[PDB]
């Protein structure tokens, strides 16, 4: 049982900062990849993020410059830096190993951003 | 006389064939009925033997 647990979210006012985490456990062969996406009340899920195991960070076009991803290599886990945020980056995210197998998806971290 | 003319036999009409219980069953419902498959580049190779 591939288990991935979520935390670092909840509700910030407009400007403010948050780390979430995924640490995953069970098999998780090492060429892994580590992947977040967004989903707003109305709205499909949204790539956000991924880092492969070539420790490559790629961030999609909607939040420019503004979140990071680093990864931890002795635990193998992922924590996601979410800074300036926006009222546009109120939605639940979940988390997403790619892996080699069969894919395993996240439990959620409500972000919650406004004024 | 006495003449050996030909040969006596008793030709089968029927032919029977026993092998042990079918015991090994394949890894197949795993596959075409599991729940979920994996995407177009994770693509799931399980190997059966
Ligand atoms: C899948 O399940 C169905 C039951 O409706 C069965 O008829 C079929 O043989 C199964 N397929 C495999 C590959 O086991």
């Amino acid at each position: 049982q591939v288990q991935l647990q979520e935390s670092g979210g909840g509700l910030v006012q407009a400007g403010g900062s948050l780390r979430l985490s995924c640490a995953a456990s069970g098999s998780i062969f090492s060429p892994n990849t580590m992947g977040w996406f967004r989903q707003a009340l109305g709205k499909q899920r949204e790539m956000v993020a991924v880092i492969s195991s070539i420790a490559s960070t790629q961030y999609a076009n909607f939040v420019k410059g503004r979140f990071t991803i680093t990864r931890d290599n002795t635990k193998n886990t992922v924590h996601l830096q979410m800074n300036s945020l926006i009222p546009e980056d109120t939605a639940v995210y979940y988390c997403y190993a790619v892996d080699k197998s069969q894919d395993y998806w996240g439990q959620g971290t409500q972000v919650t951003v406004s004024s | 006389g006495i003449y050996q003319t030909s040969n006596f036999r008793v030709q089968p009409t029927e032919s029977i064939v026993r092998f042990p219980n079918i015991t090994n069953l394949c890894p197949f419902g795993e596959v075409f009925n599991a729940t979920r498959f994996a995407s177009v580049y994770a693509w799931n190779r399980k190997r059966i033997s």
